[PDB]
């Protein structure tokens, strides 16, 4: 199931981890803080990342798509996977 | 030579998998 | 390009905009002292 | 969940499958042996498999990747996903 | 009778193909 | 778990549905009726499809993927793994 | 153009989200 | 260049239709090598 | 223009003989197998 | 009136030298201006 | 203040459709609101 | 994504912005009414 | 050799034609017109184009690059080469 | 039907193949 | 400039020499026979092969692609650019 | 935004347009 | 002697596939 | 016209230019000193880059490409296409 | 540990000869092709 | 598969080094077919 959800910027971030892994491409959701702005949000861990700010980042360098995360301020619109 | 490329390349193998393993930025 | 950068200066640029000081580069000066002495 | 673990051939091979799918990319791990190589290094069935001595074999044939593990002697040191 | 004769053909070896196999496994 | 299976259009079509999700690539199979001719060739939910009729569909999108199934007409042959 | 591009984005997101089809 | 054979030998089978083909795949085949 | 009983079969055997094989040469091949055959 | 152009300035610095660290250079720079 | 929804009602609204004709869309659309 | 859009809902907007007619829908209307006849 | 070169509309347009090649990726300049604002900005016949306002189209179709370039109000910058 | 869809198919290369050979749009 | 010219099988083939480069993709005319048919259909040497029959090779195998020239008996299709 | 964006791609098209190493 | 041994065998290797073919041309 | 030759770094290095282009895959072939080593073994300017020593570059990063040559030490061997 | 006069040649003849064949079988292609070799 | 063929092989011309290499890979792989 996919989850089209946006985040407002919460007193600490959106609450949240990016992960990627070693040579894998993709980027995930892993930490989600309890009551945090990503869990209200629906995230959950391991969600799978698709677009941000509407646009796909499957192929993107993992450093690529956490700078376009934070590069929109005080919001940032998600759609995942899972 | 040749050697000294073996010994480099196998080096640098030995470097990345020296880790990290993973990535996580909190956000 | 630069990993980063962006929200730099989109820091700053919102805050030029909320002032719009008749004088920008003491204020950017100011402005990125500010900054580093912050972190 | 990545483990990069290190095998070294025993008895019978090091004691796993190489599997891949027909006309899918990537190559997993099949059946490992009990007690055997694979297995003590924590792999487990389905593993998908990254990287061959710190090479990344994501986009290469089935063939070329089994064939690299062989190419490595007593050892072969290998990167996967599960 | 060619145009036909191909159709056979082809059609014969997707037949083939699709007779497995199926899956790659190799002892390591 | 790759399975190779021929279906013959019922009287209801192959009755299935396929479903593909908005960004990602892929097409996969979402509703098997029970008793239908997807369901005794042993289909599915959430199997993806590969091949149709012998081609590769993987890169093609969900609508060309679609096109091609119809475009059989008794039949339609599937590779999928599930 | 603001306007115009957010616009635009705004719309692809009201969905749909996936995409079946009765086969 | 598998389909150019199979291509060549059944539009010769469609020129004939001979009630024997077994014999006539060997034959034919036979008349290609020795023709090689 | 007739297509007669059981060609698909026949041009399948061989095909899928050629797939398990891949001779160097293939008319001889085919000569050789379809003897094979007949007798 | 004007912003672009002085971010351009400091950008274009940027990427004709990427130093490891930013905002001491930004302030840096920017006191330079 | 406002323009973004009304861009966006009729956008929506050509991709639910798409019909081949634009302008005497847009003109018909509007018309209608 | 459509072919052409763009530069209709540009041309539209950029015209709102020219003028800001406390009335909308109206100007739409009459404004692409004058596009088709135009055409 | 590469031109990157903005153009200003025109009273006829950017006074050029864009041309693609029936199933050929990739678009080009063709026709240049003598005096109009593609000429001035040096632009010639044949010069294969790679961005639109800094984006690369190499991969994008035909149709898509021509609706970008139109999508630019009065100017649009475009690098080409040849 | 197999001869069906070759008919088929074959019109549709005959078709594509009926152009346009290229594409230009003033600009 | 692309041409569309169809073939007819002459005394000698259709007269011309499919080439590929090892490790470059694509496939291109090389030799053509003076007076053969390749030649009177317009193809010159260099010519680079677009579709055959009206399918798209680019992306194919030479290996695959004089296969696909072959397998069409009298006659064959091709679209090329030069 | 719209700023700081256009910004970026104006600085990018500063050059440079090529790459030449001296092997 | 063994990662030597590799070192020897891969470099045989790239030294006869560079050891041509350079291009493929089929009579058509 | 594909070449493949075997450089062996002269006083002044291989006596060349990488050259790649801002937005364009591939890297090529610019200044080639007369009489230095890219020059005996045949290389002329604009020569397009397809192996370094064996290795397929056309996908990969000006930079990466050029330091693979740099990376062979007394020798590089290529392949090109002019 | 001598790494010996020629082994590269050796291999590479041989390697050479597998690619212009490639028979489903190699030790014995080996076995057959040092022998001869040697006579 | 030949990569660890000439493996095998080479790491035993290490461990060994004859004086003599085709007499020794001769002998070698047909120690080797008759193994298999």
């Amino acid at each position: 199931k996919p989850k089209l959800c946006r985040l407002a910027k919460g007193e600490n971030g959106y609450g949240f981890h990016l992960n990627a892994i070693r040579g894998l491409p993709g980027s995930f959701i892993k930490e989600v803080q309890k009551g945090g702005p990503a869990d209200l949000a629906g995230l959950e861990d391991e969600d799978v990342i698709i677009e941000v700010n509407g646009v796909n980042v499957l192929d993107e360098p993992y450093e690529k798509v956490v700078d376009r995360i934070q590069s929109s301020g005080k919001n940032v619109t998600l759609l995942v996977c899972g | 030579w040749k050697i000294a490329k073996m010994i480099v390349s196998d080096v640098m193998q030995q470097a990345q998998y020296d880790q990290p393993l993973e990535k996580s930025t909190k956000l | 390009i630069p990993p980063g950068l962006t929200e730099l200066l989109q820091g700053y640029t919102v805050e030029v905009l909320r002032q719009q000081p008749p004088d920008l580069v003491d204020f950017a000066v100011e402005y990125f002292t500010r900054l580093r002495e912050a972190r």
